């Protein structure tokens, strides 16, 4: 499955230049919005947008290009066509078979922050790691009922390696007898993963 | 426009050959092709802009240089018989729907260089029999014993190049097909009216442009050095 | 800007002086690949992805060429208005739950990078360390600065204090995020 | 890989020449044909995009079949001036082309008044030397090369006397054997029985 790219148009006749083509998918490929952006020193100065249907100058700098690119049929049709030839094509082919199908199970490990003393305050940390995609539910329990008080999760941590991490802390007081359970739901999981820690 | 230089070249095995190409189209991309029967057009190297190049399908044996947006050069570092070809340069825009080619460069890489001969040209006069039976008069031109096959044949009537009533062989034949070094022959017809061949003021010339050795090539043999030259044959109206 | 998914199917970046270019694909925040401009090959982040999908590196090389051009054009057109340095920001966190004695990965996420030229190096107890060091490509941000992640394989000890050292033009002196 | 058929193809003038092309890589989306006249470089003639199954432009049309990855250039009401080599190329998302090996196109003229004859011609400088001319035959008759060295026979050739409204075919043949004659110079080739042998 071969990926296609957006094609930068040629500007008309420390510095940083950036070109990109973005494909905004909603409900799979039922709705696709396609935007092309040209950026000079962090200022977008021209763009294509499948909603407008042509290049529009975003600033004074973009005037020359927008008007020219729009005036060459070979060019305009080439950029417009990318909504299908880049976005739809990449989504239905390469994407559907890679990122769109990636399913990494979370690792769940409970952990005790300070050396355990019964009848003393301490804090459990439920590390939920190495998972994909991002949608995930993590809940604590003490003897079977949900905890909401003294509970705190980090935001979703993006690892940069196509996996995610979330840490869920629970402030608690371990009594002799009680069982703490960390409960996680993720789409790569046939049934929820529970891990227990007995006081 | 795309102009290649040179348009004809004879090199020796092991020699160095740079084919350059200037492009006047303000185009960013340039490509270097070769053309050989049974292989069509074959990309050798190309380039997106000055200072950079990219291997084509058959880069082996060729270097390439883009010192300019205008100029793209192909370098044959160690020239070999296998590189004997007609070469085409081309330019286009970024992502361009349309390539624009130069005219071509005939290159012959030869092992011995003693195989290089200029054409012997001769013009054969119309038959009275053709004339009395058709009132047309066909002149024939025969160019023979030349190598390589870099020639161009033209007909001249009273000092003016003509095209009407002319037809030349599509390509030269081998005088000795058994040999991969065979010398070539080529013919051409010029037909006019007997009411024009019969006029003795009219003269008909057959011209063969031959491409052969550079005038600054080393020539050690007993015959006159087979440089680039015009060889001709002339007939007079009767 | 609402959407379920967003692929950035071609990001081209070019800097002058120094002839620095980068070309990548991203999807929903993650790098599908970069094209090595020197080797001229497409390098997938996940190997198993490169086994299912492909990309002609040329596609990226040409884009870079365009973008190298446009930059020149836009440099004059602006009358040589240069880029403004930003101060980047770093955060260090381990890839897995820290257990002492077990090999892990420390991760340095540096953000608000602009321009995208940065030195990210690891220190352990103040001395340079480079164990299995991996660096991501510059990821794009909505505001057109970049972020980037470095990686370090290490064994967690209580006798060790790690720093992530970050060098940038927008920083008067190097900043180190302790961990 | 792009594959054209045939290598060469002869067609009567006024007939519709059909040049076949076929490709292997399903991703190809752009298919331009180049026209090359002898002594010149190739030049874009007509082109199609896989989004479309036809492209018409005067006497030239391209028929495109995405499923069979097969492709065809039609030249209607063909003319001697259409004689040339026609290349089929392909492209993927606007990257460099790949050309087929090309098809040679030879269009045959009609002769209005065929009058086949083999004439012998003398040199203009050295009477001893001679050449045989087969001339004025119909374009139907096919000239084969010699069944021996020593005797050379060129291919056929249509010259046009535009001063008048006259076209005619000719082939030449010659040798250095002293036991060589025009009468059977062409006995290798077919010849109408009504052919004129003077002398």
């Amino acid at each position: 499955f071969e990926a296609q790219k957006a094609k930068a148009n040629k500007a008309v006749d420390h510095f940083v230049y950036q070109f990109m083509g973005e494909c905004y998918f909603t409900n799979g490929t039922q709705r696709i919005r396609y935007v092309t952006r040209y950026i000079y020193n962090r200022e977008e100065y021209v763009r294509y947008d499948s909603d407008v249907g042509e290049h529009r100058a975003v600033t004074e700098l973009g005037r020359p290009d927008a008007e020219y690119w729009n005036s060459q049929p070979e060019i305009l049709e080439r950029t417009r066509a990318e909504l299908d030839t880049v976005c739809r094509h990449n989504y239905e082919g390469p994407e559907t078979h890679t990122s769109l199908r990636r399913l990494e199970q979370p690792n769940v490990v409970i952990s005790l922050s300070r050396t355990e003393a019964l009848n003393h305050h301490n804090t459990l940390v439920c590390s939920v790691t190495d998972f994909y995609p991002a949608k995930i539910k993590v809940r604590w329990f003490r003897n079977g009922q949900e905890e909401t008080v003294g509970v705190s999760s980090t935001q979703l941590i993006r690892n940069g390696d196509w996996t995610f991490q979330v840490l869920v802390m629970l402030e608690m007081t371990p009594r002799r007898g009680e069982v703490y359970t960390c409960h996680v739901e993720h789409p790569s999981l046939k049934s929820p993963i529970t891990v227990e820690w007995r006081a | 426009a795309v102009t290649q230089s040179p348009r004809n070249k004879v090199a020796v095995t092991g020699g160095k050959v740079t084919l350059s190409c200037n492009q006047t189209n303000n185009h960013n991309n340039m490509y270097w092709y070769r053309q050989d029967t049974g292989h069509g057009l074959r990309l050798i190297h190309y380039s997106y802009g000055a200072g950079s190049t990219e291997k084509g399908d058959i880069p082996d044996g060729y270097k390439a240089s883009r010192p300019s947006q205008e100029n793209f050069s192909l370098i044959l570092e160690l020239a070999t018989p296998s590189q004997t070809s007609v070469y085409f340069c081309a330019s286009g825009d970024f992502w361009g729907d349309t390539l624009y080619f130069g005219a071509g460069t005939r290159l012959s890489v030869l092992e011995d260089l003693k195989n290089v001969f200029p054409p012997e040209v001769a013009v054969f006069e119309p038959s009275e029999a053709e004339i009395s039976h058709t009132q047309k008069a066909t002149l024939v031109c025969l160019a023979t014993g030349f190598y390589p096959d870099h020639v161009e044949l033209s007909w001249w009537v009273n000092g003016k190049e003509v095209h009407s009533g002319v037809c030349t062989d599509p390509q030269p034949l081998k005088e000795q097909p058994a040999l991969n070094d065979s010398r070539y022959a080529l013919s051409s017809r010029l037909r006019v009216s007997a009411t024009f061949w019969q006029n003795p003021r009219n003269h008909f010339r057959c011209q063969v442009q031959f491409y052969g050795l550079s005038e600054n090539d080393e020539w050690t043999q007993d015959r006159a050095k087979p440089v680039t030259q015009i060889v001709s044959a002339e007939a007079w109206g009767r | 800007i609402e959407a379920d998914h967003v692929g950035t199917y071609g990001i081209s970046v070019y800097q002058s002086p120094g002839d620095i270019g980068q070309y990548t694909f991203e999807f929903d925040g993650d790098e599908l690949f970069y094209v090595d401009l020197d080797k001229k090959e497409t390098v997938w982040m996940l190997p198993e992805f490169g086994q299912l999908a492909s990309f002609d590196p040329q596609g990226g090389l040409q884009n870079i060429a365009v973008v190298k051009h446009n930059l020149g054009v836009l440099t004059k057109r602006s009358n040589s208005t240069p880029a403004t340095n930003e101060a980047p920001q770093a955060t260090v966190f381990p890839k897995s739950p820290v257990l002492l004695g077990q090999p892990n990965t420390l991760i340095c996420f540096v953000d608000n990078i602009f321009p995208p030229v940065i030195n990210i190096t690891w220190l352990r107890n103040s001395k340079s360390v480079a164990d299995g060091v991996y660096e991501t490509s510059f990821f794009v941000n909505r505001d057109y600065s970049f972020h980037k992640l470095s990686y370090l394989t290490f064994i967690p000890s209580d006798d060790d204090i790690y720093d992530c050292k970050v060098e940038h033009w927008g920083l008067e002196e190097p900043v180190l995020k302790h961990w | 890989q792009v594959r054209q058929s045939p290598q060469s193809l002869t067609v009567w003038e006024g007939e519709t020449a059909i040049l076949n092309c076929s490709y292997e890589n399903s991703a190809f989306d752009y298919f331009p044909w180049y026209q090359q006249f002898p002594g010149e470089g190739p030049a874009l003639l007509i082109a199609i995009r896989s989004v479309s199954d036809k492209k018409e432009d005067g006497r030239f049309t391209i028929f495109f079949n995405k499923r069979e990855k097969k492709l065809s250039l039609h030249i209607t009401d063909s003319q001697p001036g259409d004689s040339a080599t026609y290349f089929c190329a392909a492209s993927k998302g606007a990257d460099r082309l790949t050309f087929g090996k090309g098809t040679q196109l030879i269009i045959q003229p009609y002769i209005q008044n065929p009058d086949p004859a083999v004439y012998q011609l003398r040199d203009s400088k050295s009477s001893d030397k001679s050449v045989c001319l087969f001339t004025d035959f119909d374009s139907q008759t096919n000239v084969s090369q010699s069944k021996d060295s020593d005797v050379y026979i060129t291919d056929k050739c249509v010259l046009d006397m535009r001063s008048m409204d006259f076209k005619s075919n000719s082939a030449v043949a010659w040798s250095n054997k002293s036991d060589f004659a025009c009468a059977n110079a062409f006995n290798n080739s077919i010849i109408p029985e009504d052919t004129f042998f003077p002398s």
